[PDB]
């Protein structure tokens, strides 16, 4: 069983990605979409490097997004964090 | 008469590559057949004469006919596999290096990544003139030719790829040749390239079937020197049949856990014997008489083998052929000890490899 | 980042194309260093925000003080990590991510032998293969058998092909050689 | 033919024990079990054979002169002279020796091959004991599940 | 069996409510939906 968990968290994120969990049948309609959706879409480094980023901000030079989620973030609030969603399926009958 | 070489060779090849699995099937029989036979063998009574006792008295005319049978379709095989599956192998490994040549230029805008013997190897392949000798066109000089020569430099990557701007412009322009002659043998020997025999031999090789067909060979003529060495032969069951060969790949599957998993074993039985030497030696002397002990633990080497050997096998633990320890200041100690030897080595680590590689079959 | 931006809210338009392919080398010289992270908007829309990527925290990223930290926190989160639960351990990790990666950057501080002896051995055992060729020994048998001979032709080429089986002995024993060379 | 045979002797009734077996489904389940999976069975006691006749040619080549089992020490009972007999001592009480051919093989302590003894007596321990006989038994029971 | 007989109830319950058996899915969309569903929509105590 302690194999079946290891295989099971890797073939888990194989399958979803840990920012909204959208599974990667959806991105797989596009050449490597999953991949790309991963590295540069929802990317756990690429969120760290955001918040590093803000932290190594002045407040005054925030911009309006990065305000809102510094706000967000202090507060402890994760709603701007994308839920089962993201710019590709927002704007699917647009970009598709 | 050249014409009859090539016309009687080409048939002879076309033949064997036709009959090649056949072929491999009536090897595997004629092997079966003179396991058979040794079956019957036997030991004469001081060189030991090994003589081959016979019920119907005509076995050993039997197995010589068989042993040199045997190496003959053996031979052939190696012929009709040469003949039949190198040269698909050949013409996948000449796609691949002229594709990375092309689309990835793997020796002209990058070098291979010197770790990988198929670059280093194929690095020879790409000067030769027979390069696609069996990859379709041969203009794919040509292409590489154009797409990196002006970026990287015509006359140095003309010299790499092996060709010169002189032949690409005779191309446009006119030419003349000279037909060639069978008869001439010179005119075959320049033909021919040492280099590129150099990389089809190198390949070939390199192919694990071939391999394995050059090991039947080696335990085929060994075997005409020792008749034993016939009995390897009986393993190609295990290639022949589907079943036979997921059981022997099923070691190889979970192999890497099961080297872990024997090199815990050994772990846990070192440390049993440290403890059986630093305290429990008394208990393991093993020799039935009184007047000669046979201290097995007086030396860690002895007793590591007398652990590894013997006590994994025991059954139930080290506990059984270790003397009973009843009465002793250490019985507790003792008792604690064979009882976690039985459980950690026997119950663990043995169940563990046991599924480990039921669990790769299934 | 503006081009980017554009691009991605606009990929019909070709005149923004047009000059993405004249600015191709900037954008690519900026891909390791542009950030693009989407998140929940103001307006109840997914947007897009693009940022800037320090080279300094991409190398303490890829050092291992990152990957076993992050190791752990997947095997953790993918496991026992609810549905909120999840993401405030991500934010938690993110953290804990940011002051060793700190910790990290403080801390700083500012087979060829076997190629090459196969190499060897094959082309000494395959020019000995051709020094029979160079030693023009064929050409005899072929005028002693001018004539017409089936089995001596098939005797011929066995007797090719077994020394090439020969050939292979010699490299294999070569090879044996090399590796107790190299292991002695 | 069991019935009229059993009239000649009592002890051919016994066959008849056997249509319990038809009666009951669990029963029935079980003996299908052996055919369910019985050709790869077939396979994997044919390749237990030739692990077992592998065995026995290395121990005739070379390990012959542990293979006495008889008691006193007046007559020998030299079981691996013999390759029929010794593929009889190993197929026969090695795989049933519960550890290997070693525990029945005497001890081979102080031997030239000791070594040799040791590898030969723990390869079998593993692939014939420990392996393959417990893949007939997961076949079986695995077919059964 | 009997041991994922229990994790099978027992999950059974983690994913989906006893009253009317809508899964947790549904409920997920907003934060601690299920949590809810089964201690003020749909609670087997509140039933009784
Ligand atoms: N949201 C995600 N973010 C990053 N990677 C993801 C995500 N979802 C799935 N993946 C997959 O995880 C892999 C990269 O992430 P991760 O660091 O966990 O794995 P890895 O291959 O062990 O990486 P590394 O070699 O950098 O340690 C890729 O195979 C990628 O497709
Ligand atoms: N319809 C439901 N009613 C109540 N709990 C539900 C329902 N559906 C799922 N659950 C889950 O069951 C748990 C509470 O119910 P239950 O009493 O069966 O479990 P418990 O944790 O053992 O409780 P307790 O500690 O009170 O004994 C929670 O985890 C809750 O999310
Ligand atoms: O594109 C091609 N690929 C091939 O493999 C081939 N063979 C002959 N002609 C060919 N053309
Ligand atoms: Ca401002
Ligand atoms: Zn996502
Ligand atoms: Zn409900």
């Amino acid at each position: 069983e302690l194999r079946d968990q290891q295989e099971q968290v890797k073939e888990d994120m194989e399958t979803k990605c840990f920012i909204c969990g959208i599974g990667n049948d959806y991105f797989d309609t596009v050449p490597h979409g999953f991949e790309t959706h991963t590295l540069q879409e929802h990317n756990l480094a690429n969120y760290l490097f955001f918040l590093m980023y803000l932290i190594n901000k002045d407040e005054t030079e925030h911009t309006g997004q990065e305000s809102y989620v510094w706000k967000m973030y202090q507060e402890r609030c994760w709603e701007f964090f994308p839920a089962g969603d993201c710019f590709r399926k927002q704007y699917e009958d647009q970009l598709n | 008469f050249w014409k009859k070489i090539i016309a009687y060779q080409q048939k002879l090849l076309n033949y064997f590559a036709r009959n090649f699995y056949n072929m491999r099937m009536l090897a595997l029989f004629v092997a079966f057949a003179i396991n058979f036979i040794l079956l019957f063998y036997k030991v004469s009574t001081i060189a030991v004469h090994y003589v081959l006792e016979e019920s119907s008295g005509y076995m050993e005319p039997t197995l010589r006919i068989l042993a040199i049978l045997h190496t003959v379709i053996s031979f052939f095989c190696i012929i009709g596999y040469y003949c039949l599956k190198v040269p698909l192998v050949i013409f996948k490994r000449e796609k691949e290096v002229a594709r990375k040549l092309e689309f990835d230029g793997l020796y002209i805008t990058e070098q291979p990544s010197e770790d990988d013997i198929k670059g280093q190897w194929d690095r020879l392949v790409i000067n030769t003139q027979s390069f696609p000798n069996n990859y379709w066109d041969k203009f794919v000089k040509r292409k590489v030719m154009d797409k990196y020569g002006e970026f990287y430099g015509r006359d140095r990557i003309s010299e790499l790829l092996g060709m010169d701007k002189a032949a690409l412009d005779f191309s446009d322009a006119r030419e003349k040749k000279k037909p060639k002659k069978d008869s001439s043998l010179s005119a075959v020997l320049n033909s021919i390239d040492v280099k590129y025999q150099m990389w089809k031999l190198g390949v070939v090789f390199t192919d694990n079937s071939f391999l394995y067909l050059a090991w039947y060979m080696t335990m085929s003529v060994l075997g005409h020197y020792n008749n034993f060495f016939f009995a390897a032969h009986l393993l190609d069951i295990a290639m022949g049949f589907k079943t036979l060969r997921t059981i022997l790949s099923s070691v190889t599957h979970n192999g890497k856990q099961l080297v872990l998993t024997v090199g815990l074993l050994a772990v846990v039985v070192y440390l049993y014997t440290v403890v059986a030497f630093n305290f429990f030696r008394k208990f393991y002397n093993k020799s039935e008489d009184g007047d000669t002990p046979d201290m097995k633990c007086d030396d860690m080497l002895t007793c590591y083998m007398f652990h590894m050997y013997v006590g994994v096998r025991a059954g139930g633990g080290i506990g059984d052929e270790i003397e009973d320890p009843a009465g002793d200041e250490y019985e507790i100690y003792r008792i604690i000890f064979d009882i976690t030897f039985f459980f950690f080595v026997i119950v663990i680590l043995l169940a563990i490899i046991q599924g480990l590689i039921i669990d790769a079959f299934g | 980042v503006l081009l980017t931006n554009l691009s991605e809210h606009m990929p019909n338009d070709t005149r923004l194309q047009t000059f993405l392919e004249l600015a191709e080398s900037v954008l690519n010289y900026f891909q390791p260093f542009l950030g693009r992270i989407e998140i929940m908007g103001s307006a109840k829309r997914i947007e897009r925000v693009y940022f800037e990527i320090s080279e300094s925290s991409r190398t303490q990223w890829e050092k291992p003080q990152v990957k076993e930290s992050k190791r752990q926190f997947i095997f953790d989160v993918v496991n026992e990590g609810g549905e909120k639960e999840k993401m405030e351990l991500f934010v938690n990790f993110c953290e804990d991510t940011i002051f060793e990666m700190q910790l990290a950057a403080q801390i700083s501080e500012s087979s060829i032998l076997t190629v090459r002896s196969a190499l060897f051995a094959l082309r000494y055992n395959i020019l000995t293969l051709m020094r029979m060729l160079s030693l023009k020994s064929l050409k005899k048998q072929m005028k002693k058998v001018k004539k017409m001979t089936v089995k001596d032709m098939v005797t011929a080429f066995f007797s090719s092909y077994w020394s090439i089986f020969m050939t292979l002995l010699h490299f294999v024993a070569s090879v044996f050689r090399g590796f107790f060379r190299i292991i002695c």
